[PDB]
RNA sequence: ACUUGAGUGCAGAAGAGGAGAGUGGAAUUCCACGUGUAGCGGUGAAAUGCGUAGAGAUGUGGAGGAACACCAGUGGCGAAGGCGACUCUCUGGUCUGUAACUGACGCUGAGGAGCGAAAGCGUGGGGAGCGAACAGGAUUAGAUACCCUGGUAGUCCACGCCGUAAACGAUGAGUGCUAAGUGUUAGGGGGUUUCCGCCCCUUAGUGCUGCAGCUAACGCAUUAAGCACUCCGCCUGGGGAGU
């Protein structure tokens, strides 16, 4: 749910933050925090490569299974938990092994729920197996790429893909954002929609939340003086004056097509982008 | 629980064996909810009209299980993606 | 609902006379119970206005009911009204 | 439903009145007995015989007007409405018609005729009026 | 006079069937193009024709009568 | 005190009454590839548009949305708006039948509460067909229209607001009575009938034809606009002005 903020002062006109319902413990895992060290858009070098980063608050990475190489041995879900690494929420499971892993939180779970990651698995939302088993037609995140790397594919909160019909190489996928990529059958998969579905209508109100979470205020382009931005100049506010707008950088940000046209994608995809 | 007269087709392109394999197991599945199944049937290699996935006629099935209120949804939903079960259409059963 | 373990169940377990099934006492207790399972049945699907049309036709003439009890016998009521736990 | 019983004899005598029925039915009350032997001992229907039974009821009138169109039933209306009630009191008490019609004042001693309720010189309720 | 030919088709040896198991009757009443046999011109009663029209669709539905026909 | 009113029970019957989930086809569009050529399309007549970059048609396969033909009918159900492929869960209601119980516990009901087509409105999804605004061509003296070729929002879904309609039977609800016929579903009792089927009696609902009666006339007429009772709402010449 989405609670909504009484206009008390003038930061909270708008502002929303979700009812945290979905949690139930505060204090997470000791053993499975990795700390971080947050970066600023710097570079190896020093100098920051990526425009308006930094000013975060103090975060702290949980190890995640975004593989879940274990399989069979059901897991049994303890308590489902917040992430500031990311949008969606992180769901702790006790395996009867012991082996306590933060594992990404699909919707619909609670505590107590069995999942089983083998090949042999169910389609009860949790459990995982490789793209051959899962039939024509569910509800999958936490697609792999190449087989056993990492579920790069897709993760964020309330995002989930298809399968629309496959051979034995390859199983095709109905990606979020309508790309058809002919993804390795032999891929692992876990099932379900990603939790937390109602990060999107999170009206974020106030100025410094987005300094919060954080994110470096933009300089936008007929501002800058016509040295640093390619737009900037007039005797202000004069309009974007040169054709085919352009970045900080000499390059059109309408619509030039930055993929690689000699690139590994031109067999990967059945249908792309539908704009 | 009520009456639940589910009948549903096994495909065409199955083994013998495996058929049977496939009639024991999925039985199993609809017998685990405490619905002792009094009824059987099988009706045969009989063709159907249009095609269900690939056939152009199937094994004809049939059911006849007493139970909930608990596993008609059980046996619908959880045979709904098998490879062999073509398309099964669980009637209910107070005639 | 109502199921018949609660239908002969219920009047069974407040029967006011020995072969009464009427005695609005136990009309109020079997619209009154299935006027409760009629409540949760219909707040789990909070859309359908039809059966929630049937919610305040059933809980009206429940309400109804226990008035006339309530005006038929005054002690009776109370202790009808106090051991059934609504109308309060 | 049941708003008037008398309203409800006097809509069967009216409309069997127009009917040409040979008897007519009602709701046997004290209403509909003590009116009926008001109303067949001034002669209009030839015979109230009250045949009463398990559970209420039930009295049954024959229409007493022959030949001609419209006998001694020629035409009632509701002197009194159960809901906005009449009154009349000694010296008001209306003879209804004027020479043909009378009229039914239910006085306190007893469902009177209107000569003879202004025979007694006492009004009340004014029960019906068969104009 | 007075009555129907194919007096009721059903009510003389019915009732309440099929449906799954009945392609007999079935058969015999989804028409010839493939459509469902009109009710004035089979001659069924009222339950008659509704429960040999819910049988119809429902023995169709599990593919026992086509779906469509030939011209 | 009593039982027909009204309610409970017992047994029947019926339905597109509702809410949620899942499934299925026919058809259109689009896409991929085969086959093939010079037209396809539309009209009153044409043109815009599409087509040698290979269209239409035809064959195969895939994707997606929306609506479910036949049954289907002045049929059914619902308080009304309305509700249609199929299956399941959860649920309301109606009528029939004896008749176990209760013993008037009922009718209406200003406020108050709630629902209410389609258009709209907010957000987020979905966009196959249809399609205001818009573009082009046609007809006309003129065409901000009719026609045709396209085409956005919308229609679809979920969550909230909107609370209007010829929301119509232009007829508020409840009850009692009062000529008849003929249909039509949902039941029941029966006369013989194993059957089946005919016929009567009976309800309940609904359609036609009509007596009395009503009326300004059309018309209504046991589903009254008849005949009476209860209660609520509305009406007091038109425009101005539902301003």
């Amino acid at each position: 749910a989405i609670k909504k903020y009484k206009p008390t002062s003038n930061g909270r006109r708008g502002m929303t933050t979700s009812d945290f319902a979905e949690i139930t413990t505060d204090k997470p895992e000791k053993s499975l925090l990795a700390p971080l060290h947050k970066k600023g858009g710097r570079n190896n070098q020093g100098k920051l490569t990526v425009r308006h980063q930094g000013g975060g608050h103090k975060r702290q990475y949980r190890v995640i299974d975004f593989k879940r190489d274990k399989d069979g041995i059901p897991g049994r879900v303890a308590t489902v938990e917040y992430d500031p690494n990311r949008s969606a929420n992180i769901a702790l499971i006790n395996y009867a092994d012991g082996e306590k892993r933060y594992i990404l939180a699909p919707k619909g779970i609670q505590v107590g729920t069995e999942i089983m990651s083998g090949p042999e698995a169910d389609i009860k939302v949790g459990n995982a197996l490789p793209l051959i088993n899962i039939p024509v037609g569910t509800v999958v995140h936490n697609i792999e790429l190449k087989p056993g790397k990492g579920g790069q594919l897709v993760r964020s909160a309330g995002t989930s893909a298809q399968v629309l019909g496959k051979e034995g190489k390859y199983v095709l996928v109905r990606l979020n954002s309508g790309e058809v990529r002919m993804i390795l059958s032999a891929c692992r998969a876990s099932i379900g929609q990603v939790g937390n579905e109602q990060h999107e209508l999170i009206n974020i109100g106030k100025a410094g939340r987005s300094r919060w979470k954080g994110i470096r205020p933009t300089v936008r382009g007929s501002v800058m003086n016509p040295n640093d931005h390619p737009h900037g100049g007039g005797e202000g506010r004069a309009p974007i004056g040169r054709k085919s707008p352009m970045s900080p950088w000499g390059k059109p940000t309408l619509g030039f097509k930055t993929r690689k046209k000699k690139n590994k994608s031109d067999k990967f995809i059945v249908r792309r982008r539908k704009n | 629980m009520r009456k639940y007269e589910v009948m549903y087709i096994i495909r065409p392109n199955i083994d013998e064996e495996s058929k049977k394999a496939v009639i024991e197991r999925f039985n199993n599945v609809l017998t685990s909810n405490g619905a002792e199944i009094t009824g059987t049937k099988d009706w045969g290699k009989r063709r159907l009209a249009y095609e269900i996935n690939d056939f152009r006629d199937g094994f004809y099935q049939i059911v006849n299980v007493q139970s909930d209120a608990a596993a008609v949804q059980e046996f619908d939903r959880l045979a709904k993606i098998s490879d062999d079960i073509i398309r099964h259409i669980v009637v209910k059963e107070e005639e | 609902a109502i199921t018949q373990e609660r239908k002969n169940q219920l009047i069974n377990e407040f029967k006011t006379h020995e072969s009464d099934t009427g005695s609005p006492e136990v009309q109020i207790a079997i619209l009154t119970d299935s006027i409760n399972n009629l409540n949760e049945h219909l707040r789990t699907h909070k859309k359908d206005h039809h059966s929630r049309r049937g919610l305040l036709k059933m809980v009206g003439k429940r309400r109804n009911l226990l008035t006339y009890l309530r005006n038929k016998d005054v002690t009776r009521y109370r202790e009808l009204i106090n051991k059934l736990g609504l109308r309060r | 439903v049941m708003t008037d019983p008398i309203a409800d004899m006097l809509t069967r005598i009216r409309n069997a009145n127009m009917v040409r029925h040979e008897k007519l039915e009602i709701p046997a009350s004290k209403l509909k007995r003590e009116i009926a032997e008001i109303l067949k001992r001034e002669g209009f229907i030839r015979d109230v015989e009250f045949v009463e039974d398990s559970k209420q009821g039930i009295i049954r009138v024959f229409l007493k007007y022959g030949q001609n169109n419209e006998r001694v039933i020629t035409g009632l209306k509701r002197i009194s409405k159960p809901g906005l009630r009449v009154y009349a009191k000694s010296n008001e008490v209306p003879r209804v018609l004027n020479g043909l019609g009378i009229a039914i004042i239910s006085t306190s001693q007893g469902v009177l005729t209107d000569k003879e309720a202004r025979a007694k010189q006492a009004g009340g309720e004014v029960l019906a009026y068969v104009w | 006079r007075a009555k129907r030919r194919k007096v009721c088709y059903f009510t003389s040896n019915g009732i309440t069937h099929i449906d799954y198991k009945d392609v007999d009757l079935l058969k015999k009443f989804v028409s010839e193009r493939g459509k469902i046999l009109p009710r004035r011109v089979t001659g069924t009663n009222a339950k008659y024709q509704r429960k040999l029209t819910a049988a119809i669709k429902r023995a169709r539905q599990m593919a026992l009568l086509p779906y469509v026909s030939g011209e």
